[PDB]
């Protein structure tokens, strides 16, 4: 797609990965 | 009208509980590893011949067993669908399916979703219908009942490191709960008008001189296992609207009873095996309250149909479009709520032709996790995850460590419950997003406006929540749609099964305490309302923006 | 190794038992107890079939009873494509189709009431709908009587003969089998 | 909220480092969205993207204010803990020590600061100087003002007797020289351990907070998925929803109240625990003390548990009130019992009794004994023993003195009042009676009945005979009582109470009941030197009150239910957040969705600002509840669930509507939007 759309989708994916990692961890 | 609908709801509910309590006792006997009467003596010989010594296995081995049998089913069905023309029972000599449709159908029928992106009578042969669909409708249902059997066993057993036997569980479920009851239901279907033949497609000389090619086949047995196992994979294009499939209102009533039979009997079995029936009655009360409210809302929405019919000169404004005539609009609405609450792809009525408000409540009620009388066992451990959230919140309120029926809930259980509750909404949301950012997903469209996004969201919810009920206007035969829905079905079922299995394996290692006065009871109207509030509030917080962009915008339009 | 034996054994046993025995036993029990119900309920009149008693047929004739709209692929009443009209409530295409059907039925039935029944203008879930309400049949009586040179009382008696009320009033609706009613109408007239 | 603390804590807040933010995932997500909205606002102001370029700036600023408010919550809790930390440590930062080479006073006093001196030394302290060392005493004697531990300022005798020769902390001496050999090094000093505790906040999260963060992270994930998927969904129908509106809805939907107030709740609850004279190393033990089902209260050295305390002084015929208070203060000076502490505190509150010059008296002091139930001194040749009325009657009848007069109707009057009569004697003549009244305003019987209504069981263990134990049990209102206690018997009692799947919390002596304290799930140790106690675990009670385990149950259930109530409140606000933002967010994509705006708001950007402003300000408005906990009513579990629902779930379903409405009304009157 476009640059803004793809950077929004990738930022959402990194935020989701960070939140899943935080849920897996206990700190 | 309102009195007729209330009478229908009350009659269906009371007949369901009456017919499902003895099946609850039977499933309780299967849970407690006690053989059914008239089964031992040959059950031991069968296990000796099959090489199963009834050796107890833990959660890792049990989950690996169920998953391996599910991969075996997926592979066998995929090869059978690719090579169906080499196999016998080809009245029309139908060619083999394409790779995308074959993979989607295989994943759909192994994941107990039974989504259909095709017309059955012009796609699949008699051998495919007889083996690859009926066997999977038995096996996926048996796998779900086995998972909930092991979860109930985990809630019972004190400080043991094992759960049960997967092969004994699946064999007992399939041979005693599934085959005889579906045999009785299929015999009633042949008592009514339904096909159980193998004749070729009989050409018909129409009275006015047209040509009709009637699709004969082995329909009644697939109907019976479809209705009993909460499957929803129809023989024809219409999953239950076909008169060779649902000829009478008595057949429709038996269909709804068979849909709700095993979730109700599983709740009764849970209540009996725990020792305290109040927990099973708590679950039944919560699901029944949500179900009654949903049926009332959908019945009112379908009775107060479109004003366009009244404007263009019809005697009534009842939305009869996309609904069969042998069943009423109230019966169609009740079946829609039943089939979108219990993870069944069978439909009396076309759900596109439903009113926006009457199609919102099926959509939201299947988006909450398919937990209100859901699946076959699947909705019961969906209720288990939701009551784990409820007991965690309530334990926080009362200031004590959360404890459901004696066993405390800890960090590992909280993590796995959170992951299991995360798995299906994320699949719905990213699947609908990926369908809306691609022209391959936006090219299969039928209706314009917010109803089109409603169609896309309903299809992705059907894949991810193991329903298979479809807004049939969406053309899901595209390779992208088939792959996306198959991925959603696979990840949905198996990524809910795996963390709840880790929950069971965590729960077997714990010892239940003694019910003191300080412990919160898990029964009563307070906890029933708390669980209802938890389920509806989580479903709202997950899907109000999507329903606002879809069915709410359609209704206000 | 250790898991490949019971998995394969259970899978082959359950596959054979279910897929072979259950449809075979169901089929032999069906063809032994309910023939002409497991075989399609085909109306047979002299070594030929004129349709099932359940499927329903396209009736565009003036002297016949017109059923519900079907909207199936490649043909109105096509059992090979037993789908349905999945047009939305807010669909202008459905609005114009309903308006066209209302105009056509008003042109075809002038002596009846101005407000057409909902069943005759709204398509069914499966296009193979053999059933209409007795009120729709009573709406259709005058045109059939004028076409066949019959009486309203005789048409009402025939419709009530072929009206099939359910066992319980509130689990369904009373319906009229259009194909059997038209076949009996033709047999009585000729 | 005093200004001199709040301003410094805001100065600590102003460091909004991302390293300090990513430990809390909810407000790290809020911080990332705030930075995203700020960058969008700067790009729109420069000219990269069109639009308002001021609505986005206001949204970004208020999201930054939300982050600053959560940091204000956390740092306000840390500063409230550090105020009580510096109320004890801050004297010892700038002080001095008087060293010595031999235990004899007749030596040259070396001047070493000794702020880093190792153990096994010899120091000196005299004439109001602050004691800089924590060890034992081989000779000397002085009155010690234990303000830094007790918080009530009461003198104690610190002399080499065997049990009264243990100094603790930077504690003020009051009489004369007292040689001290410090047996610890810095780091294991009491003030250093309190420093490590107040800097040890949220180093290790409790399991309850961990599971709550897991649920909050799951809610954050589903809200993030819905917000992120709104752009593809709304981009098909009309124009797409603006990114700043999506980030505002994301932050305003994510539970940020409890997400920003969780660490504040934990630190404020542990500060409340420290203010209850309880040294708790970890909060997991506090949560377990909130989680137990039975309570064991070891009464072996104290009298009538610890609720009864001194209320007023009743004189005699031949004595004066001042002389009676002087005798009582001198008798109970050498008593670490809560009864003797209450006697000293009451005497101080009445007549400002102070330093007594113990070395000039040249009197050997005998402490309290469990078997004798007696405590007295040896001034000149007379005994100033005091205790229970039966024991002191036996003591005065053991000699040739005549029996006292009118004391029978005096103790009858105080028994009709409902108090335990404490009697002092000069050796032959009874100097008066003291009424020990319960310090609980609602009554210890009502408190124990409320504990019974909570479902948690109360059991007390008495070292006396069956009659005294039954009398004290009937006076208090406990469920079970034990007599002739041995450590084997109490360990067996703990085992047979744990045999039915129940959690046992037991308080007692850390030096005499250590294996049974380790056997119990929660151990509120008392009457110890506290060094090995804090080393092993064994939650240290400062004033040695046996009834403070009830206070831990209070502060150790209140934190958990405050967490749950605020979690439910933050979850329930989001219905009104939908009803405020969804018509505002979809005003141009679907203009038909304005019917969902049930509250008559002016404009969509005004609605978004109102919702974001309320989401920011709710943390500030719930600061007092998070700091003070919840004023909860002890009832059954179902009744507590019903009350907590009716208060906090209905608050979350009602007050965001009112708050968003009044904030939008203020915005429309003031004309910003
Ligand atoms: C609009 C009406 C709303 C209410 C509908 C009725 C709901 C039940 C009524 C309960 C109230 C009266 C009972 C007094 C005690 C109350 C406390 C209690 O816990 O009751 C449990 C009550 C009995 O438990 P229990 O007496 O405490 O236990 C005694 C035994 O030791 C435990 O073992 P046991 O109970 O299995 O053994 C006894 C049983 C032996 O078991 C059997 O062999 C078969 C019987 C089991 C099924 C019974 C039929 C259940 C049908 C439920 C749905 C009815 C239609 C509702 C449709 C609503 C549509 C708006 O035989 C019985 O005696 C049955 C109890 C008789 C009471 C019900 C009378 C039957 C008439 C049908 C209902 C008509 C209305 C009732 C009056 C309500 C006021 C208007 O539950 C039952 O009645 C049967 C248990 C299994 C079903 C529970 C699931 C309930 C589903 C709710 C559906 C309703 C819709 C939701 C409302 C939506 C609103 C928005
Ligand atoms: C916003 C929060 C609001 C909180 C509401 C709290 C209401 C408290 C009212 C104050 C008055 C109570 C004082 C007397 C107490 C003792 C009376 C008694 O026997 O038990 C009554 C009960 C005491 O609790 P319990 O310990 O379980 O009862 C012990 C019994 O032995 C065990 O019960 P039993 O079965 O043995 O009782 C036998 C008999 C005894 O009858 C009596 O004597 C009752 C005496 C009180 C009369 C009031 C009627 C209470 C029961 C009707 C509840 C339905 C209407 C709900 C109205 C709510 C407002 C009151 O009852 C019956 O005839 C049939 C009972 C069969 C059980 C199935 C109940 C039907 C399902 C309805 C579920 C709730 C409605 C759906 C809500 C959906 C909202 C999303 O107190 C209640 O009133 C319960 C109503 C609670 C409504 C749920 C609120 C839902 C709000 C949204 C959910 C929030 C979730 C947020 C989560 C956020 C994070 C995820
Ligand atoms: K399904
Ligand atoms: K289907
Ligand atoms: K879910
Ligand atoms: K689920
Ligand atoms: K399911
Ligand atoms: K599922
Ligand atoms: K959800
Ligand atoms: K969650
Ligand atoms: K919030």
């Amino acid at each position: 797609m476009s640059a803004g759309v793809i950077t929004g989708v990738l930022l959402v994916f990194l935020l989701l990965g960070y939140l899943v990692y935080a849920l897996i961890n206990a700190e | 009208m309102a009195a007729q609908g209330f009478l229908l709801i009350a009659t269906f509910l009371l007949v369901l509980m009456v017919l499902a309590r003895p099946l609850g006792s039977g499933l309780a006997r299967l849970i407690n590893d006690i053989p059914l009467p008239g089964t031992t003596g040959v059950e031991r010989v069968l296990f000796r011949a099959l090489g199963v010594s009834d050796r107890e296995m833990n959660w890792k081995q049990y989950l690996c067993a169920i998953l391996g049998l599910n991969m075996l089913g997926l592979a066998v069905l995929f090869f059978m669908l690719l090579g169906q023309h080499y196999l016998p029972l080809n009245p029309q000599q139908l060619p083999g399916l394409s790779w995308d449709l074959a993979l989607n159908t295989a994943v759909s029928f192994v994941t107990n979703t039974n989504w259909q992106s095709y017309s059955g009578e012009t796609t699949l042969s008699y051998f495919s219908q007889m083996a690859g669909l009926t066997v999977q409708n038995f096996l996926s249902a048996a796998s779900g009942i086995a998972v909930i059997f092991a979860l109930i066993r985990a809630f019972t057993r004190q400080s043991m490191s094992t759960l049960g036997n997967a092969w004994v569980d699946l064999l007992r479920i399939t041979l005693w709960v599934l085959v005889p009851v579906a045999l009785l239901i299929a015999l009633f279907f042949i008592q009514q008008g339904a096909l159980q033949n193998f004749l070729p497609y009989q050409a018909v000389n129409t009275v006015e001189g047209a040509q009709q090619l009637l699709p004969m086949g082995p329909v009644a047995s697939q109907e019976a296992i479809k209705m009993l196992g909460t499957n929803g994979g129809g023989f024809f294009n219409a999953n239950s609207s076909h008169p060779f499939e649902n000829p009478t209102a008595l057949t429709n009533f038996v269909q709804m009873l068979a849909i709700f039979l095993i979730p109700t009997a599983l709740c009764f079995a849970f209540g009996e095996v725990m020792g305290d029936r109040r927990q099973g009655r708590m679950l039944l009360w919560a699901m029944s309250v949500i179900f009654v409210i949903c049926v009332g809302v959908v019945m009112w929405a379908e009775v107060q149909g479109n004003p366009h019919l009244l404007a263009l000169g019809t005697d009534s404004s009842i939305n009869m479009e996309g609904k069969e005539s042998r069943f009423g609009v109230l019966v169609s609405s009740l079946f829609a709520v039943v089939t979108t609450a219990a993870s069944c792809g069978a439909v009396i009525a076309m759900h596109d032709s439903f009113t926006a408000l009457g199609g919102m409540v099926p959509m939201w009620l299947m988006q909450i996790g398919e937990v209100v009388f859901g699946g076959v066992g699947s909705g019961l451990y969906g209720m288990m995850l939701f009551v784990l959230l409820a007991v965690f919140i309530a334990g926080l309120m009362i200031g004590r460590t959360p404890e459901y029926l004696g066993k405390k809930i800890d960090v590992r259980e909280m993590k796995l419950t959170a992951l299991a509750i995360l798995v299906t909404p994320t699949l719905v949301l990213m699947g609908a997003a990926l369908a809306m950012m691609t022209d391959a997903g936006r090219s299969a469209m039928l209706n314009p406006g917010p109803h089109g996004f409603s169609e896309v969201l309903y299809a992705v919810s059907s894949a991810a929540n193991n329903n298979g009920s479809a807004f049939a206007g969406l053309s899901a035969n595209s390779p992208f749609w088939n792959c996306l829905l198959a991925f959603c079905m696979f990840v949905g079922r198996f990524g809910v099964i795996i963390p709840v299995m880790a929950i069971a394996g965590s729960l077997v290692s714990k010892k239940s305490q003694a019910a003191s006065s300080g412990t919160l009871p898990t029964h009563g109207p307070l906890f029933v309302g708390l669980l209802i509030g938890t389920v509806l509030l989580v479903g709202a917080l997950t899907f109000i923006p999507a329903l606002a962009l879809g069915p709410v915008a359609e209704y206000l339009s | 190794m250790s898991g490949l034996r019971p998995a394969l054994s259970t899978f082959i046993f359950l596959l054979l038992i279910t897929g072979g025995v259950y449809p075979l036993l169901t089929t032999v029990l069906g063809q032994w107890w309910f023939p002409w119900q497991a075989n399609g309920s085909l109306i047979r009149e002299g070594d030929t079939v004129r349709g099932s008693a359940l499927i329903g047929q396209n009736f565009t004739g003036n002297g016949y009873f017109h059923g519900r709209p079907s909207a199936t692929a490649e043909m109105p009443y096509n059992p090979q494509a037993s789908g349905g009209s999945n047009l939305a409530v807010s669909n202008p295409e459905l609005d114009k189709l309903i308006a066209a059907r209302v105009a056509a039925l008003r042109a075809a039935n002038p002596d009846a009431s101005a407000s057409v029944p909902v069943e005759l203008v709204t398509a069914s879930a499966s296009g193979l709908d053999n059933n209409i309400t007795p009120q729709a049949a009573a709406w259709q009586i005058p045109r059939v009587a004028k076409a066949r040179n019959l009486s309203v009382e005789q048409l009402t008696q025939l419709i009530a003969k072929y009206s099939q009320q359910p066992l319980v009033k509130y689990i369904g609706q009373p319906v009229v089998n259009i194909v059997e009613l038209n076949l009996a109408l033709d047999k009585l007239d000729e | 909220e005093p200004t001199l603390v709040v301003q410094a804590l805001k100065e600590a807040v102003k460091k909004l480092n991302p390293q300090a933010q990513w430990r809390n995932p909810v407000m790290f997500i809020v911080w990332i969205g705030s930075l995203l909205t700020t960058c969008i606002s700067i790009a729109m102001a420069s000219g990269a993207m069109p639009g308002n370029a001021l609505f986005s700036a206001a949204i970004s600023g208020w999201l930054w204010i939300t982050v600053l408010f959560a940091n204000f919550a956390e740092a306000l809790a840390e500063g409230r803990s550090k105020a009580q930390a510096n109320s004890l440590k801050g004297v010892k930062k700038t002080a001095f020590a008087r060293k010595l080479r031999e235990p004899k006073y007749g030596a040259a006093a070396d001047k070493v600061p000794a702020d880093q001196l190792r153990k096994g030394d010899i120091v000196l302290v005299e004439a109001g100087d602050i004691i800089p060392c924590d060890g034992e005493v081989i000779e000397g004697g002085a009155s010690v003002d234990e303000s830094a531990i007790t918080g009530e300022s009461a003198p104690v005798i610190r002399e080499s007797g065997g049990d009264f020769a243990s100094v603790t902390g930077g504690t003020r001496i009051l009489s004369d020289w007292l040689v001290i050999e410090c047996s610890v090094n810095p780091g294991e000093t009491f003030l250093d351990r309190m420093i490590a505790m107040v800097e040890g906040a949220q180093r290790r999260k409790t399991p309850n907070e961990i599971a709550l963060t897991i649920l909050l992270i799951a809610l954050t994930i589903v809200f993030l998925l819905a917000t992120a998927t709104l752009w593809p969904f709304s981009a098909w129908g009309g124009n797409a929803v603006s990114v700043t509106v999506l980030v505002a809805l994301l932050v305003c939907l994510i539970p940020t109240t409890i997400g920003g107030l969780l660490s504040a709740i934990g630190v404020a609850g542990m500060s409340r625990m420290l203010g209850a004279n309880v040294i708790a190393t970890s909060g997991r033990a506090v949560e377990a003390a909130g989680d137990v089902d039975v309570l064991l209260l070891d009464k072996t050295g104290t009298i009538t548990l610890g609720n009864r305390q001194a209320s007023e002084f009743i004189p005699a015929q031949g004595v004066d009130e001042k002389t009676l208070a002087d005798a009582a203060q001198l008798a109970s000076l050498a008593d670490e019992t809560p009864e003797g502490r209450s006697i000293v505190i009451l005497a101080k509150q009445r007549f400002n009794l102070r330093e007594r010059d113990v070395q000039s008296l040249h009197a050997t002091f005998v402490p309290f004994t469990a078997q004798s139930r007696m405590s007295g001194i040896n001034i000149d040749n007379r005994m100033i023993r005091k205790g229970s009325v039966d024991a002191i009657r036996r003591h005065v009848e053991a000699n040739g003195g005549h029996f006292p007069t009118d004391v029978d109707q005096k103790v009858d009057q105080v028994a009709r009042q409902g108090a335990t009569p404490l009697v002092v004697v000069e050796g032959s003549r009874v100097l008066g009676v003291i009424a020990l009244k319960d310090i609980v305003k609602g009554g210890i019987k009502e408190r124990f009945a409320q504990l019974r209504k909570m479902g948690i069981k109360t059991v007390m263990i008495t070292g006396d005979n069956r009659l005294t134990a039954a009398a004290i049990a009937a006076e208090a209102g406990v469920d079970d009582f034990l007599a002739e206690a041995t450590p084997e018997a109490k360990l067996a009692l703990i085992r047979q109470y744990q045999a039915e799947g129940r959690l046992v919390a037991m308080t007692g002596d850390g030096t005499n009941d250590a294996p049974a304290l380790a056997q119990a799930d929660v151990a509120v140790a008392m009457n110890s030197g506290t060094q090995a106690a804090k080393e092993a675990g064994n939650m240290v009670d400062l004033d040695s009150n046996p009834t403070k385990l009830i206070e831990v149950v209070h502060i150790g259930k209140q934190m958990l239910m405050t967490r749950g109530s605020l979690t439910t409140f933050s979850i329930a606000n989001d219905v009104a957040k939908y009803f405020a933002i969804i018509p505002a967010a979809f005003a141009a994509t679907y203009p038909q969705l304005n019917a969902l705006n049930i509250m008559c708001l002016h404009s969509p950007d005004s609605a978004i600002l109102s919702a974001v402003i309320f989401n920011a300000l709710i943390i500030v408005f719930l600061i007092p509840l998070a700091l003070k906990g919840v004023s909860y009513k002890p009832l059954t579990a179902s009744a507590m669930l019903r009350r907590n629902l009716w208060i906090y779930g209905l608050g979350g379903l009602l007050v965001p509507f009112i708050g968003i409405k009044v904030i939008d009304l203020l915005l429309t009157v003031c004309g910003l939007v």
